[PDB]
RNA sequence: AAGCUCGUAUCAGUUUUAUGAGGUAAAGCGAAUGAUUAGAGGUUCCGGGGUCGAAAUGACCUUGACCUAUUCUCAAACUUUAAAUAUGUAAGAAGUCCUUGUUACUUAAUUGAACGUGGACAUUUGAAUGAAGAGCUUUUAGUGGGCCAUUUUUGGUAAGC
RNA sequence: GAGAACAGAAAUCUCCAGUAGAACAAAAGGGUAAAAGCCCCCUUGAUUUUGAUUUUCAGUGUGAAUACAAACCAUGAAAGU
RNA sequence: GGUUGCGGCCAUAUCUACCAGAAAGCACCGUUUCCCGUCCGAUCAACUGUAGUUAAGCUGGUAAGAGCCUGACCGAGUAGUGUAGUGGGUGACCAUACGCGAAACUCAGGUGCUGCAAUCU
């Protein structure tokens, strides 16, 4: 039936690509603690490429993961931004889902122009309760089969609250 | 389609015992327990093993052979009633109690009892039972935690202080009893006496009570329901661990049925195996059935 | 790489590639 | 040039098994071995440690010593014209007990059981071992087995 | 060569019984690695294209790839499996059982360990066959260019290599 | 494999699959999955005293290695190492 | 018999897709003052056992299921091989005598057992 298989909100990923290290890398962590109130966290290139002008370990990205209400708000009020109107094709295969902005000031901060504009990918881990079968250490296990979730389930829980909508396919 | 796994796949694979399937036993940690001194022939190693399952605690005291493992002794928590606890079994102090119920239950049954009495006036320090001179020299049992987590002033080293405190000889530093400072490498004895009795929640009732009765309400609900105030509650603590050391006999069970009942019941309320005969009928019935033009 | 991949508008390539001040 | 290493040309001889890499089943360390029990070799890959040398591969000898972890032995090795008695030192992983004596002992203490009982009444136990007789006679009959005749077989490709 | 200590044995280029170890012969590739021929079915938001098209996450053919199930053939430095022949150990008195002495070792503990005291069990005392005696010590001559035959096998076309 | 602005065959993030198809200084071969791999914390046992044993072997040496003994240590809660 | 803790043997115990599960137990499950760790009480820490649910985990069954295990005069006394000849053949190689003896293949059967301790309609 569905006594307590209710999807809910695992985390917010908040990402940035910033190509380079120093005070742009810089700036790009000044962003963030602001929108989340919590420190972030610095990402090292793996593998040199030479024409995205990168290193091995040079320090290139920023992102941060939040929970709970303040995440939810927090989507909530990207989704302002983005009018509660979403592509099919942009929902993981998994039940996931993500999608980017620009310009971050057209939310929360001025524009503080010693921080600069810059634009984000934020991105939706999406599931049921009792997860934590996978992630504990003693006896761990794997989700029933019935139990994951979804392209279909999302994109209806997607329908049902925000009274958002989906692009053409 | 994507979940579907190779035949040669399925028949190099190689499979962890069992243990390891079940993700329940860590067998690096059992090579380290179980292995005896060869030149020690037969001396079996005893293992104090500590579980927390929820709403529960599990102490024993095991032996290992070929065969299987042997138990000298074990300690539930849920039997603490017996000697006037009733809410909590999961605290850290539960710990300490069932920490103390193992250890005299041992020594009695053994009969070292009367020796070796362990430490009465607790005060949060840190000793261990030293041995007596020219005596029995005491027993020696090993922590054994499982796949628990170890950290600074964790649940399972309350059944440690409890052992200790009954008179094991358990080897073990002290630098993770709660409130081991860190900064400096000290004990605060008096702290550790709050966390033995209680003080964690002892304290907790105040703030929260003069705070947020409605919260105060939901949990400790059953406190309310059997009237135990803030600072009584170190009182029946102590009244317990009178009550262990004057009685660790471990009275049993009565059961109110038989072994036999509860295994008809629960055979004739069991689903069954399908012979191989009925198994030819069911698949020549399919044939003929959806084969068979409907 | 494919045949059309980031094909621009001549109005908004403008501002994409420059390069040069 | 030519090559002898300490572990040379062992490529197959120290492979694990199929389907059996990993750690051990602890039945091995939970044996116990006194001084006079009689061990067979056989070498672990998994614990570079105390191994073997190659040529003491699926030996036979005597333990002589027993230390916390490991185990003293006495192996007999043919060298020239004459045996030389070698003493190893092997942690108890390569180790196992040659159940020939485990049933060898059982012989004997049946035997003695056995020649009590007969002296018990005093009729000559007869205790020896003997080889396999050649059989007896003996008479068979057809009933509703009547003896079935086969001949040679012709020649054809059979492809 | 000189002997020495003893007199049917603590033996044996041997078989049997019991129990180990091995990766060669063989075999396998619709099993890992690597090689290898052929069609068959799908699959491109994705290869190269052409045809229909202004393009389309539009259609048709083509080539290629990728995947699926099949098919033909191989390995000294591949392998699931796995021989015969060779090979380790044991088949008793230096044994087995019973009782209880010693220790600074070890055990929570007279528990264990090791060595003993004392007692019990003989020619069927622990498979086969043989044993021309068995065991032990010195001291010193010659020798340190080899060759051939069956079988296994390496380089080379081969050779009386 | 499936998704996320610039971002594309390759930057960063997330999920699913994953018996090792990777890594372990170097040649190859063994061995390794709550590790022998990756990351973090503390340290110097890469110490002292001389023996015993294995490999090449004349049962010499050298090299390398193994198992104890007697101290002082490091680590871990601990067994251990 | 069910369940839990500690196991032995390490797939008959794994994998794929479905279906069921009383009681208890296990579990998911609620909270952040304190010990404690995190980019984040997700993991780990602590407290309650109170607010709920067997949906999942777990257990069991189901499949002319993959795999896995066992057996067989199924393949085969074949392949291979120890020993012998003044045996055959120019040779490559092959029969013969006394011996030992595979794998693939085919068919049939099977899909965890079990020790210690506690608890359960
Ligand atoms: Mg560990
Ligand atoms: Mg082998
Ligand atoms: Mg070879
Ligand atoms: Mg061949
Ligand atoms: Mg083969
Ligand atoms: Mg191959
Ligand atoms: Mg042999
Ligand atoms: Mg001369
Ligand atoms: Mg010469
Ligand atoms: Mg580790
Ligand atoms: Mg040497
Ligand atoms: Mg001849």
């Amino acid at each position: 039936q569905n006594p307590m298989r209710d999807l809910k909100i695992e985390k917010l990923v908040l990402n940035i690509s910033v190509g380079e290290s120093g005070d742009r890398l810089t700036r790009a962590s000044k962003v963030l603690e602001q929108l989340s109130g919590q420190t972030p966290v610095q990402s090292k290139a793996r593998y040199t490429v030479r024409t995205f002008g990168i290193r091995r370990n040079e320090k290139i990205a920023v992102h941060v993961t939040v929970r709970g209400p303040k995440a939810e708000e927090i989507l909530e009020r990207g989704l302002k931004v983005k009018e509660y109107q979403l592509r099919d094709r942009n929902f993981s295969a998994t039940g996931n889902f993500g999608f980017g902005i620009d310009e971050h000031i057209d939310l929360g901060i001025k524009y503080d122009p010693s921080i600069g504009i810059f634009g984000m990918d934020f991105y939706v881990v999406m599931n049921r309760p009792g997860a934590r079968v996978t992630r504990r250490k003693r006896c761990k296990g794997t989700v029933g089969n019935s139990h994951k979730t979804t392209k279909e389930d999302t994109v209806s829980w997607f329908k049902q609250k925000y009274d958002a909508d989906v692009l053409d396919k | 389609q994507k979940d579907a796994k190779s035949s040669a796949y399925s028949s190099r694979f190689q499979t962890p015992f069992r243990r390891r399937r079940e993700g329940k036993t860590d067998y690096y940690q059992r090579k380290r327990l179980v292995t005896q001194h060869k030149a020690k022939y037969n001396t079996p190693k005893y293992r104090l093993v500590v579980r927390f399952t929820n709403k529960d605690i599990i102490c024993q005291i095991i032996s290992s052979t070929i065969t299987g493992d042997v138990v000298l002794a074990a300690a539930y928590s849920h039997e603490l009633p017996r000697y006037g606890i009733t809410h909590g079994l999961t605290n850290w102090a539960a710990a300490y109690a069932t920490g103390l119920l193992i250890a005299r239950r041992t020594l009695q049954k053994l009969g070292l009892d009367e020796t070796y009495k362990g430490v009465e006036e607790v005060e949060g320090e840190y000793e261990l039972t030293e041995a007596v001179e020219d005596g029995p020299r005491p027993f020696k049992v090993f922590l054994d935690i499982g796949l628990q987590r170890t950290t600074t002033g964790a649940r399972v080293f309350g059944a440690l202080k409890g052992a200790s405190d009954g008179g094991l000889y358990v080897p073990h530093s002290e630098n993770r009893f709660p409130g081991w400072d860190f900064e400096t490498e000290e004990i605060d004895p008096e702290l550790l006496r709050s966390y033995i009795f209680g003080g964690h929640v002892s304290q907790y009732m105040e703030e929260l009570a003069d705070d947020d009765e409605e919260r105060f309400s939901e949990l400790f609900k059953g406190y309310l329901a059997d009237d135990i105030d803030a600072d009584s509650l170190e009182d029946i603590y102590t009244s317990a661990h009178e009550a262990i050391r004057a009685d660790p006999a471990f009275k049993p069970t009565e059961k109110k049925f038989t072994k036999e009942q509860y295994a008809a019941e629960s055979k004739k309320y069991r689903q069954t195996k399908l012979s191989k005969e009925e198994r030819a009928a069911r698949v020549a019935a399919k044939i003929a059935a959806l084969a068979g033009q409907q | 790489a494919r045949k059309n991949r980031p094909r621009p508008s001549g109005n908004e390539g403008a501002i994409r590639d420059k390069t040069a001040g | 040039g030519k090559s002898h290493g300490y572990r040379s040309r062992t490529r197959y001889m120290f492979q694990r098994d199929f389907r059996k890499h990993g750690a051990v089943h602890l039945s091995t360390y939970l044996k116990v071995y006194k001084v006079g029990d009689i061990v067979d070799i056989k070498a672990n890959g998994s614990i570079q440690k105390g191994m073997p040398h190659k040529f003491y591969q699926g030996k036979t000898g005597v333990v002589y010593n027993v230390t916390k972890s490991s185990v003293g032995v006495i192996i007999n090795k043919m060298v020239g014209n004459r045996y030389l008695e070698k003493r190893l030192n092997l942690r108890v992983e390569h180790i196992k007990h040659s159940k020939c004596r485990q049933e060898f002992l059982e012989r004997v203490k049946a035997n003695a059981a056995k020649r009590a009982e007969a002296k018990a009444q005093g009729v000559a136990v007869q205790l020896k071992r003997q080889p396999a007789q050649p059989r007896e006679s003996r008479i068979v009959s057809t009933e509703g087995n009547v003896p079935q005749t086969l001949a040679p077989v012709p020649y054809e490709t059979f492809i």
